[PDB]
């Protein structure tokens, strides 16, 4: 009975839909987060966050610079795609 | 409780509510700073940046709550001068009429 | 005419406050956007960094345009006695009055009150003059503000110069396009 | 169902509005604070604070 | 015409977000698929590894195609003032406008909003131009994007080169077909 | 306008101010072509 009212083709479809719908929800949460980020932009200046990270890194002895921006197979295959 | 006494009460309370919000923000700056250290030690640099952003946000929020508390306090001080001088004016007007 | 001097005065003050709040916010967001440029350059997306810089050049121009209009509002507020004495337009007011009328249709997405300010100025100084301002047939609108609110694309040499300077500050290797840089 | 009654274009709009409305509230609190500042100006002289 | 400039602007932004989210996801899944290739090679299923690599070459091309279209959307957003001032099509817009109209029927399985963006662009710039774009009779659609969305099979030399490089990274013995490798 | 408002609130992608089989069209063309 159950395999008739939910056959494999119908599961195929339901699964596809489930996947695609959670992609739209991910698109939705990104744009909510982006909006809150800009709304509260003056309460979190970039330079202040960078300096607090640098202070906390220096106190931890971590050799990293926090103001600056921070595989081979993928680069090889990219070069193959160029070379063809 | 006069109409202006009711307003004075509300404004004095709003000023305290804002002052408490600034204390909570100061407490959470300290708590988020503690989490940056723990995250840096574990090399979780993405979690460290989330706490760093929270700490800087809570810091700056507290200065805003504190400054608005100062403003609402100033207003409430002025409304106190109006509540009291209104009472005095009424009593003088009464003395004037009973002596008349 | 529908002109009310106290509507004008209240909305000029509101425009000044709103522009001051926007200048700060847009300046902060530009810092965050400059970091995004560095992260595109740090990962070789130079052809996208070029386009992503065009957004930053517009917002940096728009802040300069807001700084200009905030001055012209403040000027009308300082000289508000000339506005509401004469029926004529003062010679030291014409730049400010024409320029705010020209900018209002461009900026009224961001600054709603700026539309009120110029509906009020077109009332005070006639709808006909208000049309001559919007086209700059009146020849008095500020040329620096009009450049800073152009719809045209930046010169590609400026895009390159922007990338070169951002690359230095974030210590990212960048090689600019010799064609555009040769134009110089 | 939910993604229909709140699609992405409608969220776009709601978010834009949320942002723009809190800008007006910031404009509003500045002018309230400016007014209290001038009302109580003789109780806080600049030179005494400095 | 049914053209609404704010529909265009909102959907361009949505296309950019969706493409960014898909590029990441497809790139992750390609890593998992490259491991499957190694496991077919590690157990001598070379004739199936050849066919299984054709799926990976298409997804690696499609990510490059999405990276191109995300740039053209971002370009239209940067130059949005040209779109909604003129009735003409800017010379620095024609590549982006024609290419998004051409790609929408191919990509609208993955990116629903991209269909809206080009229904909007065919409204703004006429249905006739919209047809000339979809056939590339307009001769302006980006040739790199069209290659990266071809329906044709990869060159078999590329399939072999893909297998050779995957075999190295997973330390799996592989012997490529001398015929195809001889073609080189 | 009321239909457009109700459609927008429902998330229905349709425009209400504008006006809104193949075999029949094939047979019509045959009737022309004869």
């Amino acid at each position: 009975a159950t395999l008739k009212t939910m056959n494999l083709e119908k599961i195929s479809a339901l699964m596809d839909k489930f996947e695609h719908q959670f992609e739209t929800l991910d698109v939705q949460t990104q744009q909510m987060e982006d909006t809150v980020s800009s709304t509260t932009t003056l309460t979190t200046p970039q330079n202040q966050v960078d300096m607090l990270l640098q202070e906390m890194a220096d106190e931890a002895g971590l050799d990293l610079n926090m103001e600056l921006p921070q595989d081979e197979l993928s680069q090889r295959l990219a070069r193959l795609r160029d070379q063809v | 409780m006069s109409n202006m006494e009711k307003h004075l009460f509300n404004l004095k309370f709003a000023a305290k509510e804002l002052s408490r919000s600034a204390k909570k923000c100061d407490k959470e700056e300290k708590a988020e700073k503690a989490k940056i250290k723990k995250a840096i030690q574990k090399g979780n640099m993405e979690v460290a940046r989330i706490h760093a952003e929270n700490a800087i946000r809570q810091k700056n929020q507290a200065v805003n709550f504190l400054r608005m508390s100062a403003r609402v306090d100033a207003v409430a001080a002025r409304v106190q001068t109006a509540v009291t001088m209104g009472k005095v004016t009424k009593s003088m007007a009464g003395v004037v009429k009973s002596m008349d | 005419s529908g002109f009310k001097a106290e509507r004008l005065r209240v909305n000029l003050r509101l425009v000044i406050n709103r522009l001051k709040l926007l200048e700060k916010k847009k300046t902060e967001l530009a810092q965050k956007a400059r970091k995004e440029i560095a992260d595109y350059l740090a990962a070789g997306k130079d052809e996208r960094a070029r386009i992503r810089v065009e957004h930053i050049i517009r917002e940096d121009y728009l802040v300069e345009a807001m700084e200009i209009l905030e001055l012209y509002c403040d000027l009308l507020l300082a000289r508000f006695g000339l506005i509401q004495s004469m029926k004529e337009l003062d010679s030291g007011l014409a730049e400010s009055v024409s320029t705010l009328i020209w900018a209002a249709p461009r900026l009224q997405s961001e600054v709603a009150e700026l539309k009120i300010v110029a509906d009020q100025l077109c009332a005070k100084y006639s709808k006909e003059y208000g049309k001559l301002c919007r086209t700059n047939q009146i020849g008095t609108v500020n040329d620096r503000l009009m450049h800073k609110l152009s719809v045209e694309a930046p010169p590609k040499i400026l895009v390159e110069r922007y990338l070169i300077e951002i690359a230095k500050n974030y210590n990212v290797p960048y090689e600019p396009d010799s064609v555009v840089m040769a134009e110089a």
